[PDB]
């Protein structure tokens, strides 16, 4: 187990520790959206299907959970803020 | 027992009952250390030098000497109450000052880490204002720590 | 087998039971007429805050009892000060 | 923010817990968005500024239970041959009051309480009283409700129990309970 990131979205964040149809079944199972209708936006470009997350780019040894990724997931429309300043 | 250690005997650079029972002057003493964290004693205690219990056994340099009874009053300690991270008269820890390495991977299986720990550092290492605008308990808290 | 978290600002996060366990006082907001039959309302405490106290839980849990040497937790100098106000209140 | 220590009134505040104190004694309903957020009204109160305010508030909050004990004592103490029920009816509510309150005042028993109490040395061998909410709800049981009534209570039961030795059917939770509770 290799890998934890977040799956962001509009005023949302859940937190998951191999390719992107198992990341949209997950966040079906949370959120009970369909499948097709949830797609990926990551880092401003449309991830394939079928690889997985090792092929996509991420690397284990740069995403740790001191640090994790963001993964964009704005993908709710149809079938496709900053947290706060510092005082 | 009890009537004597109501009041404190500290003699010398303050040094408690519990302190000269635990170093060489009697080095070590299961039952006596026993005998007396049951009767009630201050398990935290500051001398001259700041020490406590655990900084004074760590610098034992005799690991072959009693190496099953050197593990007894670690864990006496340990357990009923320790604070494993107090920095006395100067910047330095009890696994810093620990002479031996035996000692250092002794003391490694019975502590635990909480965020009130990891957050108490950084405010004295990076030194800021940090009077008069946290709650009045944690301003001690973050004395020691 | 899944809690969810609202912060003050509005941002709301959502985190595993178990992993959202550690601290007493979440649980004893579960524990009561507080049974939610779950979403804990928090009125004071800022989102930026609450983000790094959800990450300290997976590494708290992760690396125990691991005899891999442990890295060190980074903090922010500026916020430092908050995050031992807020583990006060959630005794962390 | 608003974690920082503050001036507070007392009064706004306790005026404002006391509804919703006194419909967990006795079980009822409460909304979901009102217990979570008096658990960070019992939090501004130790920590206030001018001066501390918690001694104050365990002293109102024993005479609180005291009145509450003192009531169902009259109302048990005038019911007609029928005592064994109304015993129990409301040792079972009373039960699930005290821990249903000790969460509410976990603060006040891990910091305020607990330092300032006796050593368990201390109470063994004498020499040398504070004591946690929630263990002081069932002192209070002791005192004004089983020990100025250990008559009728231990009379009527030594009789059913021979009544039930020579022929009868007794409802066997009723009894149970009213042992238990000693």
């Amino acid at each position: 187990m290799d890998v934890f990131l977040m799956i962001r979205r509009h005023k949302t964040t859940i937190f998951t520790d191999s390719t992107v149809f198992e990341l949209k079944r997950i966040v079906e199972g949370i959120l009970k959206r369909p499948p097709d209708e949830q797609r990926l936006y990551k880092d401003d470009q449309l991830l394939d299907d079928g690889k997985t997350l090792g092929e996509c780019g991420f690397t284990s040894q740069t995403a740790r959970p001191q640090a994790p990724a963001t993964v964009g997931l704005a993908f709710r429309a149809d079938d496709t803020e900053p947290f706060s300043s510092p005082p | 027992i009890y009537n004597l250690i109501h009041l404190d005997p500290r003699t010398r650079e303050g040094f408690t009952l519990l302190h000269l029972a635990v170093n060489s002057n009697s080095f070590p003493n299961a039952l006596v250390t026993k005998l007396l964290l049951d009767c009630g004693a201050e398990v935290n205690a500051v001398d001259n030098e700041g020490n406590s219990a655990l900084h004074i056994i760590v610098q034992y340099n005799r690991p072959i000497s009693d190496f099953l009874t050197l593990h007894s009053i670690i864990i006496s300690l340990v357990e009923a109450g320790a604070h494993t991270d107090m920095t006395n008269k100067q910047n330095k820890t009890p696994l810093d000052k620990s002479t031996t390495g035996v000692s250092e991977i002794l003391l490694k299986t019975q502590m635990k880490m909480s965020l009130k720990c990891l957050a108490a550092r950084a405010v004295r290492a990076n030194d800021i204002n940090y009077q008069d605008q946290i709650p009045r308990t944690l301003e001690e808290f973050v004395g020691f720590h | 087998m899944y809690v969810k978290l609202i912060s003050s600002d509005g941002h709301e996060f959502i985190v595993k039971r178990e992993h959202a366990l550690t601290s007493g006082t979440i649980k004893a907001m579960l524990s009561g007429p507080g049974q939610f039959a779950n979403e804990v309302n928090f009125r004071e405490i800022p989102s930026h805050v609450l983000s790094k106290v959800c990450m300290y839980f997976t590494y708290k849990v992760r690396y125990t009892n691991s005899s891999t040497e442990i890295p060190e937790f980074p903090i922010a100098p500026e916020i430092a000060l908050e995050l031992l106000m807020a583990a006060n209140f959630l005794d962390c | 923010m608003s974690l920082k220590p503050r001036v507070v009134d007392f009064d706004e505040t306790w005026n404002k817990l006391l509804t919703t104190i006194k419909a967990v004694v006795m079980l009822e309903y409460v909304e979901r968005a009102t217990w979570n957020d008096r658990f960070s009204d019992i939090y501004a109160l130790c920590v206030a500024y001018p001066e501390p305010l918690g001694e104050r508030l365990y002293t109102e909050t024993k005479i609180f239970l005291e009145n509450h004990v003192r009531h169902l004592h009259k109302r048990v103490l005038e019911s007609e041959e029928q005592v064994l029920v109304m015993y129990h009816r409301y040792w079972e509510e009373y039960s699930k009051g005290a821990d249903y309150m000790d969460c509410l005042y976990r603060y006040l028993n891990t910091q305020f309480i607990k330092k300032n109490k006796l050593t368990e040395a201390d109470l063994q061998y004498g020499y040398g009283p504070l004591m946690e909410i929630g263990e002081l709800a069932l002192d209070m049981w002791r005192k004004l409700m089983v020990e100025p009534l250990q008559a009728i209570l231990i009379r009527m039961l030594l009789r059913e129990i021979k009544n039930d030795r020579g022929g009868e059917d007794p409802n066997q939770k009723v009894i149970h309970g009213v042992i238990n509770s000693f």
